[PDB]
RNA sequence: UUGGCGGUACUUUAUAUCCAUCUAGAGGAGCCUGUUCUAUAAUCGAUAAACCCCGCUCUACCUCACCAUCUCUUGCUAAUUCAGCCUAUAUACCGCCAUCUUCAGCAAACCCUAAAAAGGUAUUAAAGUAAGCAAAAGAAUCAAACAUAAAAACGUUAGGUCAAGGUGUAGCCAAUGAAAUGGGAAGAAAUGGGCUACAUUUUCUUAUAAAAGAACAUUACUAUACCCUUUAUGAAACUAAAGGACUAAGGAGGAUUUAGU
């Protein structure tokens, strides 16, 4: 009562004809394309296949690919075993040969050492792998339990005295953290024709966005889109958060700055405008000041945008009168 | 072919005549799509051609176009109940210039011959002429 | 009007109603209108060169021709006859021996155990 | 820019490996099921106009558009009749003519004429055509001819040009008689079926025929009427009967064309080949050379369709080529076919596949297996799938160049073009693979071609009760066995030649006996002489006391040895 | 065979309506307009209403050219919400896909 | 045009050069519903005269 | 609960191909469109127009390769010029397809007044995506 | 009894790799399994699965290829088409070199679609642009002319511009817009009595 | 011996969540609109949650399916003792959905038991294993995240829809079919939703949401009713918009209830 197929399992014979058949159309694609096929690359491939197979699918597992059959395949489904049966590893019959083989050798290492007989921080920032890298890394699926008493046999080693041997063992289970910079990516200072330094950055508040030019020499003249500031923003909440930039860091007064600002309503320009002068003004601060911007919220754009209406009720979180029963 | 070749393959007749020819100053060819694969490979093979050929061109993106419309889900009542659709279009305009009319045409003919399905072509040829000859001279 | 016409495959599921509210918490059966029908012929009898009828005959290159009345009405009882023929054999059917009793289970041969992993039959 | 894709089949047919032509014969029918589907469709759209009449194309598109051949103008007029003739019905428009007669209304001479076009064009028959011829004394094209009140030079000329083409030689002679009575002047088209008329009859006299053909062309002088290409054409056509006297004629009036200025196109040059290259010729011993001297006249020039027999002169030099055996002048006739587009003059079904069959067949021979095969992977599939014959020649080949290991792929070609279960291919790469000795690793290669040879007696067998495996196979694919690795294979053919009752060769019953020596096997050699005692082969008795002293025997082995021996 | 008897009446409204459009035309720019007489114009009023009720075009309504639903219609291409629906969620219009956003 | 669809397929299905699943779906129907006395009556012939 | 264009579960015996697989939702995204015309770009006319050409040539290739069909058609439209992409069991005879070809192409460029082109590609069996 | 055909080997194992490969698509055509080859696969793969193979593949023929557009074949192609072409005067270097010997601007569009009909209605418009500089008008012109034309000046740029869609065909809106350029001109140098009362 | 069952509590988990907290509302007035009722010669369907600006992203004729009157009988198509039917049954169905629900489950192939009515977990591991569908992931909102959409199986409610279309069974065929004209009315009524107002954080005017000058309780605030003019579409104004006056009620709404992180 079963019509669904087994799941495919690949010989290693299909697999080495899947890599001919691959290396032909590498010759192919690369005559197609009027190129050298001794150079030819993984690179050029996929910049071809996108020319001769254009696809606009969104998900790029859909598109046409022409990969090199270890990629595509799973890296080991080979058989297990040769011709007369006989399994390959001695662990075969575990059903795990491969994590089983692992902690067979960690578990002689540390018995090894423990028998034969500094800071243990050799290596910092960096983590234990996770399960997924670990089952990529043996190729065969691992249980929660399985991957907890694995490391637990590491961290074991890494306590005991550790030659250089063990050092490099460990490594290959330790990945370096992401390392995300929260810094402010400086700008640049250019010179104008006068010679005066000045610095722009871009900004966007809602559906407003700002560019403003900042001077590194002013006496606190503001112009929005070649306008006076007070005239241009008659109301006071507008100004004041223009003045939040510059009070903060007490340099009211001593830059000049240009703005031009396009979109949203008054509020939106004005912090759009906000955004651009402080991301502009950090080329003309120390790196301690550029952090305390950061810091109180003056370098990061505002993720607040209007949310969309949904049909069937009244607004994007609204919902209709539930009439009464 | 190995070894079996054409010889003397025959070519079409272009007879030079004695009018003058149009002279485009600009030639605005938008052409638009619901994928935007399909104009990257189209922007590269009408650039490719226009450089083969000593053709002047430039290419950018206008902003894509999305419209949206709503629908009653059911066939019978349950009115909250909607599904929405909607339709892309992507553009890809290719600004070429200073070109001849005998240059824009068969240009513009291997361009639109080779237009993939799914795509529309907006060409918009800016042509310069002389003055009429009666506005050259006021005449009373 | 001719958009407004469904395949067989969505008419007979309509018909059949097998997936229904009664159906599954408490006859119609399912004919194949296709199975008797061959590419090329239709009703008016017509013959075409190289769908229904040999496209060369006797080193004759064929042309298109009809079916005399009295030729189509054979064609037309012909068919008529092995679809009630094939109605006869769907019909008829190869009774198998009872057990203990004719209503029981008990003593009835099911054939013999399925083939085993290696073709052990 | 682009060339043909030599790995594809023609235009026509459809690309996908199920719809490919395998054979000569699928591909014709191919080409005749699409056109009777087209048929079909045309048959449908001009039967119910009423539904192919909304037009949605701007431009118009006319030839898009149901077809109306049937006259709508219901009144008797002359008007109505012109519609016939225009339409080309034959029979209506005589009886609307006739119609027109009785009641006695004007027709104009023109008009009149434009009958006597249709109804001499077409002998008094309806054109001929598809859905669901001499000359008559008594017809309506002379009765119509007759009752004309007024006669013009168009009107007699019309007569004489229906009459020929209807093969009535003798009538339109006189018809032309009555011409020249009335004095008035025929065309070039008249002179030119004059000419076809004179030729056709049998004149006792050549010498007579010849002056009275010319006669034709002096009148056309005297008349002031210039000959055309189909004029000359018509003459050297003509010319072909009388192969030894109609040489020193023929090149004469290719020199006049010059002069003239009608330029000789390809159908005049393949007359003058027909009459100087005999098919049927016995002197072979010296051959003209002039074949030589018209391609070089010929080398680079582009012709367009000027002539009717336009296509018969590629195949008709090609064959020329082959009967001299001269592979250079292959080479300059085929490069004359790709100069410009003259491959469009090749031929039509029938001389298209004699053209190339002549050419490959010619270039095995002569030529260089390399090139050999450069040009087999061009021409096939994509010019022509060839007969069984061609791979013949291309084994026979292969054989003469000592490139036998190829004979294997060739054979993997053959089964694409319908050649599977081909008798005489199938004897001629089993022979050439098992004719000598071979390295082990080629011996291996021709051993799985034997298998798969073996696979398609097999399979026919199945089909076939009636089946017969020919003796001369069962040895060589026996042989290919042996020497290949597949001994075992090779015993159990053994019995295959008593189940067909087929005589062992003394040459491969002792090879087998060769092989059990070395494997030391004396139950498999005393297999061997079961079957020559079958047989009664006189060799048995002595392939018997062989294995005595080859093997040891044992007392078992001894006494069924000597039960076979006495057998 | 139409879908039904309404989109019959229908085709014939839109047929009829075509055939007196210049008449329309011609005589309803006289009323129109304050140019003219008014004894002309309340004359050209009554040979407006003499024609045939059929030649009206707001007697013209816009069904489904498949199922001739009456509303629900998309005017773009002339199909009611639920036969839209069946082409569209199949891959069979050119372009259209569901919105998410 | 509807009329020229339903006709030109009609006409088709009648030339065997069309199958329509719908229109043999219905044809056996009537054929079935024939057989069982449930067929169409004649014009004038009515069950109300 | 959603019931359009879903194949719904079986038992893990119903061969659905990748098309069937796919609900509307994965439209633009996993799978592609059967008909490429221009008519629903922005600023195009004629939607209407090409939306029904695209009904009926449904209709009338399934009826004339009744039941030769692996997979839904794919019609291409560049120009005035029609191109109908069709996936064909190989049940029919080789000869039969090149009758249904000329039939079906001449019919059509006559009662649309384009070019219309047939291109069919023959598997030797329906294509199965997924056992659901 | 019934004899099934059997399909040949696809061709592209007969295919070398230094082929010409424009020959095998020298036109646009539907991707075709058995004629490109290459081993790619398109489709979302199911779990533990491959994208499915080119035989068979929906997903590859509802694609718009671009196999017969390739760099070697737009190079080949290109080769041929430069007979076509005509030179442009080199003394036209610059934009503001053209408006010199050429200030009057004919804007014309062209539209591709797909369809039966070639008809569009936007076909139709034409749009003049002159500067005033480039047209030789006195004081008193060049007020009467601005005056004349409203909105159609542009002060900023100092353009005229002429839109005429009103007629049927392209080539009358054109000749129109050029008519109404040559009587605005010729009317603005022609004085009225009444224009003294301004 | 399994399942069911509770009006079962305690402990966690979360919920614009029972209650509590927060903001603007509904419930009062005037209108717009759906429904019920009354009622008409005069549709139909939805009508607890999961109906009530619902099918309608829409009814002056048309639409139309209803009522009255008159009229046609092979009556759309190539053919058909046939065409046609918004005739009955959504408790025969397809199609397309609602509901639990962004809840976490549904189904099949094997293996095991001193027999199995069933069950099959122990991680320092004791008989379970390996594939599916949903969730998850991925994709979309054109950097990134989050969020929002989309997605959401099997079942539950014989839930909704024979009137989108198709269709099983039963029924009409000089009529339950086709077509034309004219009508399809109202309410001292109840009720659901929406709109506007009840004002000073207000009203009018210019600017523009900055500021300024006036108004500010008897009609000051305040009519999207009625009535009267004009314009728009149309053949038809019975419709919509803009003015004009006329102006009544309304003074922030009992229990109770809706939405929002
Ligand atoms: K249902
Ligand atoms: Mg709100
Ligand atoms: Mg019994
Ligand atoms: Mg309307
Ligand atoms: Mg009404
Ligand atoms: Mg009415
Ligand atoms: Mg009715
Ligand atoms: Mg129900
Ligand atoms: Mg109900
Ligand atoms: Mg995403
Ligand atoms: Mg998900
Ligand atoms: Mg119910
Ligand atoms: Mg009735
Ligand atoms: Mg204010
Ligand atoms: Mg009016």
């Amino acid at each position: 009562n079963v019509q669904a197929s087994r799941q495919e399992s690949y010989t290693e014979d299909f697999i080495k004809k899947q890599i001919e058949e691959f290396n032909i159309g590498k010759r192919h694609l690369a005559n197609m394309m009027g190129e050298d096929p001794e150079t030819f690359a993984e690179e050029d491939i996929d910049r071809a296949i996108a020319y001769l197979f254009p696809s606009g699918l969104f998900e790029k597992r859909a598109r046409p690919m022409m990969k090199h059959p270890e990629h595509i395949f799973p890296k080991q489904r080979a058989t297990q075993w040769g011709e007369d049966g006989r399994p390959f590893h001695f662990l075969f019959y575990t059903g795990k040969q491969s994590y089983y083989s692992l902690m067979h050798d960690v578990y002689g290492k540390v018995m090894q050492l423990e028998k034969h007989r500094a800071e243990s921080r050799d290596l910092i920032g960096s983590r234990w792998l996770i399960k997924e890298e670990l089952e990529e890394m043996l190729v065969e699926k691992l249980s929660d339990e399985d991957y907890a008493q694995f490391i637990r046999l590491l961290e074991k080693l890494l306590t005991l005295p550790c030659g250089p041997a063990e050092e490099e063992f460990v490594q290959r289970f330790r990945r370096s953290v992401t390392i995300q910079s929260k810094k402010q990516l400086i700008e640049p200072v250019q010179y104008d024709e006068q010679g005066m330094a000045f610095s722009t950055s871009e900004g966007r508040r809602k559906s407003a966005t700002a560019q403003a030019v900042v001077y590194e020499h002013g006496s606190g003249k503001i112009h929005v889109n070649g306008v006076d500031y007070l005239i241009y923003f008659p109301i006071t909440q507008d100004r004041e958060q223009l003045m939040f930039p510059f009070h903060f860091l007490d340099r009211l007064e001593r830059h000049d700055v240009t703005c031009t600002v396009s979109g949203g309503g008054r509020s939106a320009q004005a912090g759009a405008i906000r955004l651009a002068m402080a991301r502009a003004l950090c080329s003309f601060v120390t790196e301690d000041e550029v952090e305390w911007m950061r810091q109180a919220g003056l370098l990061t754009p505002d993720p607040r945008i209007r949310e969309r209406k949904k049909p069937g009720q009244e607004g994007a979180r609204r919902k209709f009168t539930w009439k009464k029963r | 072919l190995h070894v079996d070749v054409p010889k003397d393959v025959t070519r079409p007749t272009i007879t030079t005549s004695d009018e003058p020819d149009t002279l485009y100053k600009r030639l605005s060819i938008l052409v638009k799509a619901h994928d935007r694969a399909v104009l990257d490979s189209y922007e590269y093979f009408a650039v490719l051609a226009a450089k083969e050929l000593g053709i002047s061109i430039k290419v950018h993106e206008p902003p894509r176009k999305i419209e949206r419309f709503t629908l009653l889900k059911s066939v019978h009542i349950f009115k909250k109940h909607r599904v929405q659709y909607e339709m892309r279009t992507l553009y890809r305009c290719l600004e070429l210039k200073h070109l001849t009319g005998s240059t824009a045409s068969v240009y513009l003919e291997y361009i639109q011959r080779n237009l993939p399905e799914g795509v529309a072509m907006e060409v918009t040829k800016t042509q310069i002429q002389q003055l009429p000859e009666h506005i050259k001279e006021p005449m009373w | 009007s001719f958009f407004t016409k469904l395949t067989a495959e969505e008419l007979w599921k309509g018909a059949l109603a097998e997936t229904g509210a009664g159906a599954r918490k408490g006859k119609k059966k399912r004919k194949d209108l296709n199975r008797g029908q061959i590419i090329g012929e239709g009703r008016s009898g017509f013959l075409w060169p190289g769908l229904n009828v040999p496209l060369i005959k006797s080193g004759v290159v064929q042309n298109i021709g009809q079916r005399s009345k009295e030729e189509q009405q054979k064609v037309e009882a012909t068919m008529v006859e092995q679809r009630e023929e094939w109605d006869r054999k769907r019909k008829i059917k190869v009774k198998r021996e009872r057990g203990w009793s004719g209503n029981t289970w008990g003593g009835v041969s099911i054939g013999p155990p399925d083939p085993g992993p290696n073709g052990e039959t | 820019t682009v060339n043909r894709d030599p790995t594809a089949a023609p235009y026509v047919f459809h690309d996908d490996p199920y719809l490919i032509p395998t054979s000569a014969l699928e591909s014709r029918s191919f080409l005749l099921a699409k056109k009777s589907g087209e048929t079909a469709a045309k048959f449908i759209i001009n039967s119910y106009p009423k539904y192919f009449q909304k037009d949605i194309a701007e431009p118009h598109i006319p030839c898009l558009m149901p077809e109306y051949f049937e006259p709508q103008i219901e009144d008797v007029s002359e008007a109505a009749l012109e519609e016939r003739i225009r339409l080309r019905k034959v029979r209506a428009s005589v009886d609307m003519f006739d119609q027109l007669l009785q009641a006695g209304t004007t027709v104009s001479l023109e008009t009149t004429n434009s009958l006597l076009d249709l109804l001499c064009y077409y002998g008094d028959q309806e054109p001929p055509a598809d859905y669901p011829g001499p000359w008559k004394a008594q017809n309506n094209a002379e009765r119509i001819f007759a009752l004309m009140p007024e006669k013009n030079a168009r009107s007699y000329c019309t007569m004489i040009r229906g009459m020929v083409k209807h093969r009535a030689y003798a009538q339109a002679l006189n018809v032309y008689t009555e011409l020249l009575n009335n004095r008035l002047s025929a065309d070039v088209y008249t002179f030119n079926a004059l000419i076809e008329a004179k030729t056709f009859i049998l004149n006792e006299k050549f010498e007579e025929k010849w002056n009275d053909i010319l006669d034709l062309l002096k009148h056309m002088v005297a008349q002031k009427v210039k000959p055309n290409l189909q004029t000359f054409n018509t003459i050297l056509k003509g010319l072909r009967k009388c192969y030894s006297l109609g040489r020193i004629p023929a090149l004469q009036i290719l020199r006049e064309m010059k002069h003239i200025g009608i330029e000789p196109s390809l159908a005049t040059y393949h007359h003058i080949i027909h009459l100087f290259y005999p098919r049927d010729l016995s002197a072979i011993k010296m051959p003209s050379l002039i074949i030589y001297d018209i391609m070089n006249e010929l080398e680079g020039r582009t012709f367009s369709p000027q002539d009717l027999d336009d296509g018969r002169f590629f195949q008709l030099a090609m064959s020329v080529c082959s009967s001299l055996r001269d592979l250079e002048l292959a080479y300059q006739v085929h490069r004359l076919l790709n100069t410009g587009d003259n491959r469009k003059l090749v031929g039509h079904d029938p001389l298209r596949k004699v053209y190339y069959s002549k050419f490959f067949s010619l270039i095995c021979s002569l030529e260089q297996i390399d090139v050999t095969l450069k040009w087999y992977k061009d021409l096939i599939p994509s010019v022509f799938l060839p007969h069984y014959q061609i791979f013949i020649g291309l084994l026979q080949a292969l054989d003469v160049a000592n490139r036998l290991e190829l004979v294997p792929q060739i054979w993997k070609d053959s089964k694409e073009y319908s050649h599977t279960f081909r008798d005489a291919l199938r004897e001629e790469v089993l022979m050439l693979m098992a004719r000598d000795k071979h390295p082990p690793e080629l011996q291996v290669a021709f051993a799985d071609c034997a298998a798969d040879i073996k696979s398609t007696y097999e399979d026919q067998s199945a089909r076939q009760p009636a089946f017969d495996w020919p003796a001369n196979p069962l040895q060589y694919i026996a042989v290919l066995f042996l020497r290949g690795g597949r001994s075992q294979e090779a015993w159990k053919m053994l019995e295959l030649f008593k189940k067909h009752k087929k005589i062992p060769r003394n040459e491969l019953l002792e090879e087998f006996m060769d092989t059990a020596k070395a494997s030391g096997s004396t139950a498999l050699a005393i297999e061997v002489v079961k079957l020559a005692s079958a047989f009664s082969l006189p060799i048995g008795e002595s392939l018997a006391q062989r294995v005595v002293m080859d093997f040891t025997v044992d007392p078992e082995q001894k006494e069924a040895l000597g039960n076979l021996t006495e057998l | 065979y139409y879908v039904d008897w309404r989109m019959l009446r229908d085709l014939k409204r839109r047929k009829m309506a075509y055939e007196y459009a210049d008449e329309r035309l011609r005589i309803n720019s006289l009323r129109k307009n304050t140019i003219l007489p008014k004894d002309l114009q309340e004359m050209a009023g009554d040979e407006i209403a003499a024609l045939p009720r059929d030649s009206c075009p707001v007697r013209i309504r816009n069904r489904c050219v498949m199922t001739s639903r009456p509303r629900g219609v998309k005017r773009r291409w002339r199909l009611s919400r639920i036969v839209f629906r069946h082409l569209a969620d199949h891959g069979l219009l050119s372009g259209v896909q569901r919105a998410i956003w | 045009n509807h009329n020229t669809y339903f006709a030109l397929m009609g006409n088709l299905r009648f030339l065997g050069l069309y199958r329509d699943e719908h229109q043999d779906f219905k044809d056996e129907q009537r054929r079935l519903k024939k057989l069982r006395g449930k067929g169409k009556p004649r014009k004038g012939e009515g069950k109300r005269a | 609960k959603n019931r359009a264009a879903r194949v719904r579960v079986a038992k893990g015996n119903k061969p659905v191909s990748y098309e069937e697989a796919h609900a509307p939702h994965y439209i633009a995204h996993r799978k592609g469109w059967l008909s490429l015309h221009t008519g629903n770009l922005d600023g195009e006319d004629h939607a209407a127009e090409r939306t029904l050409e695209d009904v009926f040539l449904r209709k009338f290739m399934m009826g004339t390769f009744p039941g030769c069909l692996a997979d839904q058609i794919v019609l291409k439209r560049r120009a005035n010029q029609v191109d109908i992409c069709a996936l064909v069991l190989r049940q029919l005879p080789a000869h039969k397809f090149y009758f249904l070809v000329g039939y079906s192409e001449t019919l059509l460029s006559h009662f649309y007044k384009c070019p219309v082109r047939l291109h069919l590609q023959t598997v030797p069996s329906k294509v199965v995506y997924k056992y659901i | 009894r019934p004899m099934r055909r059997k399909a040949l080997p696809p061709r592209t194992e007969k295919m070398d790799t230094d082929q010409d490969w424009p020959s095998v698509y020298p036109t646009a055509a539907p991707f075709k399994p058995s004629a490109v080859p290459l081993p790619v696969r398109m489709g979302y793969p199911v779990k533990k699965g491959v994208p499915m193979a080119k035989e068979g593949n929906l997903e590859l023929l509802k694609i718009p290829n671009f196999l017969h557009l390739t760099p070697v074949a737009i190079k080949r192609h290109c080769a041929a088409l430069k007979d076509f072409c005509t030179e442009w005067p080199a003394a036209l270097d610059s934009d503001e070199k053209c408006e010199e010997h050429f200030p009057v601007e004919i804007d014309t569009a062209d539209y591709v679609s797909s369809g039966p009909s070639i008809r569009n209605p936007k076909a139709r418009a034409v749009t003049l642009r002159v500067k005033l500089s480039s047209l030789n008008l006195d004081n008193h012109a060049k007020k009467k002319l601005i005056k004349l034309v409203g909105e159609r000046y542009c002060k900023a740029t100092d353009v005229l511009t002429i839109t005429t869609d009103r007629c049927p065909l392209k080539r009358q809106n054109y000749d129109y817009a050029v008519y109404l350029l040559t009587v605005l001109y010729h009317e603005s140098w022609k004085t009225e009595d009444w224009e003294n009362s301004k």
